[PDB]
């Protein structure tokens, strides 16, 4: 029986409120800026290289993606902002590579396409990082990989950062071999010149498609498994190969009919705004994203600063954990309990981080908070269910670790355009450094002047402010993308769908330090 | 007489809707009935998705740019003109009927696609638009 | 029956030869320089901080290690050169942390000790990298971890490189939790101040030892499992805890009595020298290191450029693969065959890299060499037996990948003081860039002058020369240490011994592209 | 998405061509002869024994099969030609036993029925071989076995070939026991006299049905589990028992709607003909049999002599490997690659053998061809996916091994009425023997005359010609039947359907000698 009613979250916000108006203005401005920057990145390497690429008869990489995926299928691009102002004078749109998840012949696949326009498709260090992240995603979620190889090899002026180390270029080939061993299909499509150091990708792959115009490779080397007249033919052949994969999706979770949330998503703009100093109820966000705005809270009156519960997204079950204030002992214990419960029942986990800075409270007895957050950290680390993190606000200190940051391998991690990430708030770091130097130079009997205090403080403030920018964090691959809040639900759906390809296996826990 | 821009828009919409229908069937077979990927939305992150389609009318070739709006309507630009088209395919009797509004003008037709040719049967007449062969399938 | 005789490798070198004299002089100079630099690093943070540390009553970290390990046991330190001239003006001896493998209570354990003298034990990015490498080694080889925590938290002026990303600070805790889940003992000894962000390490650990002089932690928090009067008492308690671990070493390989090599190891100095342009027979090295100088070559007359065979080191079986010239198709096929054979019989693998540069030969038809080296790369990547790499000469290009570089996760990787590592030789890269620019500006009709040719060439030459230095590569953690050749055998023994703690599991291979 | 079009094989043959006319005439004559011989075998032991059998009130074995299987279900009979002119003066139709696969109560089952008319149902050696082959098929494909026991025991005048050895009579009981242990149903129906040495079959079976008219067996011995009035009642009871088996078919491969091939099958008669000297494109056959004539070739321009690709038969996926000329190194490597690929994706394999004799080329450097065919042989042997072989032309030498001959345990093996199988061509063997004797008697100084050359040559030619006949090979159980080409598709369908009953398990490969 599934007929009894359930209470729904969410309340209608006050559209007339001045606070709502101001928050809406600020967040809409941020989203417009994000959209403009994304368009500029989408334009690619430049009109020069684009005209040259077209004159050679080859398709532009975005056109390749469009023709490859199923007609009208949504495409989930990752890390559109890699390399954004990362290098001092060189502009590297999209990191020189395009990675995403899309449905080909009814199968979710991870597509990795080199962009020939950007520096002839050379490999900047950020490009290697992006590709490794994509391969890691595909390995974890058991997704076939399709490479659209139009490469130029390592960027020589930066070889020291691309070639030698463990997470450097060679790891790419390593991943390929491993994913072939675990029976995850590898398809390579040599749509560009087969330059030095590039033939390794087709040779490692399970199956190859090579566009006609090395010649020795198809006729004598035999590296070629298929031989295509041009780009369109190659993409069609790729679709045929994917069909011939003999794969069927196995899902192991209960499914229910999906239902839209009761409240419009754009209202989030008013609720969240751009000021981190003001706070908001995470329950509003949860009401905006989950199915039917139906939510079953767990331990509501204990550890109120954390909001844990169960819901459904597009019919899949999810356990939601979010911050609603300063984390405490009770909140940590509640989180550990909830994580154990979700792991036992094999339910995917969704974290929402809105870590609150310690500027409000001087001490907060970091020892006890640490003693309890350690338990939550261990529980999150040992979990095996799919985990997806979303940073809707500040993310500072060990709380970031506790709420499944990058170090804890969430299947995906996205940030809203108003997030901030750093070890601490800038002013707190300034005070810490000032106190350290003051105490030390007092210990040696040296005098500490207030001018020196300002001299230490100001650079730290500016540096922390600059490094906390979402664009700074997404230029490096610290997140899989910056998403417009109004689309959040949709993205999560796609992500969770992909995460369901892999089977869910049992969770083993370490010693629970009681 | 040479077919107008509007008929080409209707034919392109019909072909897209057929692709959506095949996607629906494949979804019906699969386990993941409710996956968002099965939608024919064409949604992209922070970008609007555009198809360059090629349709063959008479002895002249015509290129249509179809932008997938978020609302579900399609913005098709052929040459200078841009047309806003919303439509759906539904079965009258035993027969697939396309109902489509182009720039706010609503039209009703019978849509039959066999091989390359697309046949729009309407009170005004019949319009045949040919999908060019990839010519690598010979 | 084990009585039949076996032929032994190695020949007596010509001590009177001028070439031998010169090579000996150069290599001895390199080793002396290495020893001097190691002594200076061993001195630690400085006399100032050392006196301050002693005045507080705490032991110096090296003394801690000496008292912790079994009396007279050899200690295998890793990455003594991390941070060597890595940061512009800051001197960070040993990376601020000391990691090694040593025998405690008859059990091989991985010991990680913070150095309080260096910047109060703050965590530079290189320190995080070193610690993560140590934890990875312990996880792979299934070794108990002992932490001697005297920490100061992240180095704030560099927070952007320490806190946020996947391989940044949080991964430490992640590793701890995981290694606790797989039943690998975690012991933490809080020998310093329990500052903010430090209590997480004791809280994550399985067992704790805390030196008396937080107080709340032992009496009320209960984080303390043991409570020690001072450093000596804490180390004794640690030995007792390790004994109480209830662990017994399980070995799954045949063992034979060990026998010393027939030739003195110091002769290597004469054989190898410091000039990479001259070449030498790897069989000399193999004769110098393996037991009894006994070696059973495999496919000796096919692919002569690669030397593959079987031997014993301290009684353990090893399969040895080394370069003796330019790698070719036949060499790659021989290597793939040998790797498959060793994986089938569960034998550890030892690689010796002496990759030869392509300055000698203009083309070397990179397509065929690539087509075959891909097979060897796949075979090496998919292997599951313990793999140890040693770089005795040049290491360039995809050959580095083929001979199990860092990207392919060897259990250990060491380099001799005369190695060079880079994507290509400097002059080759200069020629490549010059040709690219010349061809392009010819394409646009621009004129290319010889002055511009020199202007491009010289910086590239100097940069590649600088980046290839062993000290440059070991400052970053690209290798687990620079070893005196005269000690090589010994080191390998210890390493292989440690690698035997983990059970050897079956190897799964991808599609062998025939 | 499954809407994009695929190119189809096959071309309309020239019906007006004289070559087509002649080939059609010859092949139609062969098929008519085959049909006539099959009818004569179907007539059974003879009118004498048939009248005697009817007078006893028992049904004829073919009537038993007709009533047993589901109404209108197709029945796949195996080895209709066993014993055809095998013994000098004794005519043994069908080997004295009838074995086939048919659907009973919706379950594929292997039916084995003794023919009482032929020598009172005695067991000739060929009968034992046929029964063992049937039991092997059922064991491999996990099919319930139904025995219709009307036996007479071993044929005493030939006891030395029936009783003692491993593949002699006792192995029957062995198989029964084993197939009972692995939970494969054994049903025995004693429709004839329970003579000496026959009661073992009911006693070994899981369930029994005994026709009333030993009496002691049902009332006191208790061997009887069911007791039937006559044959019709016994068959009905058998259907009820099969229903009570509690079995459900588990399929683990993707399924698609089936579609008929685009070209008529009878055209094969014109394409293939009866002359092995002329050659033909195997792609014609593939177009005639696969679904929709859709085929996705793999490595089309490399090793053109072998044709490998993917297709669907009745909706199941199949990998097709066929000969189109003399096998070479590249062909062998392509075959090995394709076999690995199909094993990885768990796809059934279908081999088509048209091995070409070496009369055209004197040497063909057998050493290299051997060195490469060894790889293909190993790959085929180690494979675990269902394998079905079809011999459409010549089959000679090690090529037969390479294309999955009987020694390599294909699930089924059929031959067309125009095949030839032998170690070599007759003339080649004659030349080899002549050269051996000539060289030897030259070595001893004896003279070799041309008359002696003819004397050696002619008997060998005649003997090889006689032994290569399809009827000769099918008289012994070297194949599971001779099939009219026009029906080939259908047969394959049934066969593959049966092969899907067993689960497909992973393939383990030996050392790939690179
Ligand atoms: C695996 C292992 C173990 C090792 C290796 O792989 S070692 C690989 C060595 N690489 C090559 O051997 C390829 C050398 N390229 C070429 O042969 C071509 O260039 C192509 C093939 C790239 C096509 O490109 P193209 O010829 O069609 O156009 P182009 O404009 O010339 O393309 C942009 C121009 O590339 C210049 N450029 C600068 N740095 C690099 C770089 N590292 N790689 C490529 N190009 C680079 C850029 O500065 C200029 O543009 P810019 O900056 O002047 O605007
Ligand atoms: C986990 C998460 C999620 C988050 C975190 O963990 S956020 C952690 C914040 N850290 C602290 O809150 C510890 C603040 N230290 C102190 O309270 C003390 O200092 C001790 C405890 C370190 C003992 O040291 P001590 O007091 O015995 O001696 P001191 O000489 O003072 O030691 C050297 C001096 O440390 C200065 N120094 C510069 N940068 C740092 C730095 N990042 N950390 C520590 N010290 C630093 C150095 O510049 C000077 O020496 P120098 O450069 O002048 O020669
Ligand atoms: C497992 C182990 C470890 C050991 C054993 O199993 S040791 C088994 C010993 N066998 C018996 O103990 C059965 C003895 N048969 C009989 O008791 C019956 O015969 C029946 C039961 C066969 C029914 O047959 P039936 O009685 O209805 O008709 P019949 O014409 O008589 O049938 C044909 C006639 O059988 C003659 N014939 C010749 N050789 C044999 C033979 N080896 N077995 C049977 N019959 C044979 C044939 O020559 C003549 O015909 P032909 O050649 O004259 O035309």
């Amino acid at each position: 029986y599934h007929g009894d009613s359930v209470a729904s979250l969410g309340t209608q916000p006050d559209l007339g409120s001045a606070l709502y108006q101001e928050n809406y203005k600020q967040m809409k401005a941020l989203v417009n800026q994000l959209h403009e920057r994304v368009e500029h990145i989408k334009l690619g390497g430049g009109e020069k290289a684009r005209a040259l690429h077209i004159s050679r008869g080859k398709l532009l990489p975005r056109e390749r993606i469009d023709n490859l995926i199923d007609p009208g299928s949504p495409f989930l691009e990752l890390s559109q902002f890699a390399g954004y102002q990362l290098y001092d004078n060189e502009e590297v749109p999209g990191g020189g590579i395009i990675t995403g998840i899309g449905r080909v012949s009814g199968v979710e696949c991870m597509i990795i396409a080199n962009d020939a326009t950007v520096k002839g498709g050379a490999y900047y260090p950020v490009t290697v990082k992006k590709q490794l992240r994509a391969q890691e995603i595909a390995m974890q979620n058991r997704l076939p990989c399709i490479y659209l190889v139009d490469s130029g090899g390592a960027y020589l002026p930066r070889q020291a950062d691309v070639f030698p180390d463990r997470d450097h270029f060679g790891r790419t080939f390593y991943n390929q071999a491993i994913m072939s061993s675990k029976n995850i299909a590898q398809i390579a499509v040599v749509m560009g010149s087969c330059t030095a150091g590039g033939a390794y990708v087709p040779a490692m792959a399970d199956e190859n498609i090579i566009v006609r115009k090395a010649d020795l490779h198809c006729r004598k080397s035999g590296v070629s498994d298929h031989w295509a007249l041009d780009d369109h033919h190659a993409l069609h052949l790729t679709r045929k190969v994917v069909r011939n994969l003999n794969y069927q999706k196995k899902l192991d979770v209960t499914i229910e009919p999906s239902e839209e949330p009761l409240f419009p998503a754009d209202e989030l703009y008013g609720i969240v705004g751009a000021n981190l100093k003001r706070s908001f109820d995470v329950r509003e966000v949860i009401a905006r994203i989950v199915d039917g705005s139906r939510f079953t809270e767990f331990k509501a009156f204990y550890g109120d600063t954390l909001v844990t519960g169960f819901a459904r997204i597009f019919g899949y079950p999810v356990g939601i954990v979010g911050n609603n204030g300063v984390l405490f002992s009770e909140s940590a214990k509640k989180g550990t309990h909830f994580v154990q419960l979700c792991c036992q029942r094999n339910i995917p986990l969704l974290f929402l981080q809105n870590i609150t800075g310690f500027m409000v409270g001087r001490e907060y007895e970091a020892e006890g908070i640490a003693k309890d957050g350690a338990k939550m950290v261990a529980a999150v680390a040992c979990a095996q269910v799919p985990k997806i993190t979303l940073i809707i606000g500040g993310s500072y200190g060990a709380g970031n670790y506790g709420m499944c940051g990058r170090a804890y391998s969430p299947r995906f991690l996205y940030i809203w355009p108003n997030a901030r990430i750093s070890v601490m708030g800038g002013e707190q770091a300034a005070n810490v450094l000032a106190t350290i130097t003051k105490d030390q130079r007092a210990r040696e009997g040296k005098q500490f002047s207030s001018a020196d205090e300002a001299a230490l403080k100001e650079p730290i403030i500016k540096k922390f402010e600059e490094e906390g920018n979402p664009y700074y964090s997404s230029a490096r691959v610290w997140d899989d993308g910056i998403i417009d809040p109004a689309d959040t639900r949709l993205v999560l759906g796609l992500s969770f769908s992909a995460a369901l390809n892999a089977p869910i296996e049992k969770t083993d826990f370490g010693i629970f330090r009681m | 007489k040479a077919a107008a821009k509007e008929s080409l828009c209707q034919a392109a919409l019909g072909l897209i809707l057929k692709e959506k229908a095949m996607t629906d069937t494949f979804t019906l077979q699969a386990h993941d009935q409710f996956s968002p990927f099965s939608s024919s939305s064409g949604r992209r992150l922070n970008i609007s998705y555009t198809r360059n389609m090629t349709l063959k009318d008479g002895k002249n070739n015509v290129a249509i740019a179809v932008t997938y709006n978020h609302d579900g309507s399609y913005s098709m630009q052929i040459e200078d003109k841009t047309f806003q088209v919303l439509g759906n395919l539904y079965s009258e009797g035993d027969c697939t009927y396309l109902k489509c509004s182009v720039n706010g003008v609503a039209s009703k037709a019978k849509l039959i696609i066999l091989e390359n040719t697309i046949y729009l049967f309407s009170k005004e007449g019949s319009i045949e638009i040919d999908i060019p062969v990839p010519k690598y399938l010979s």
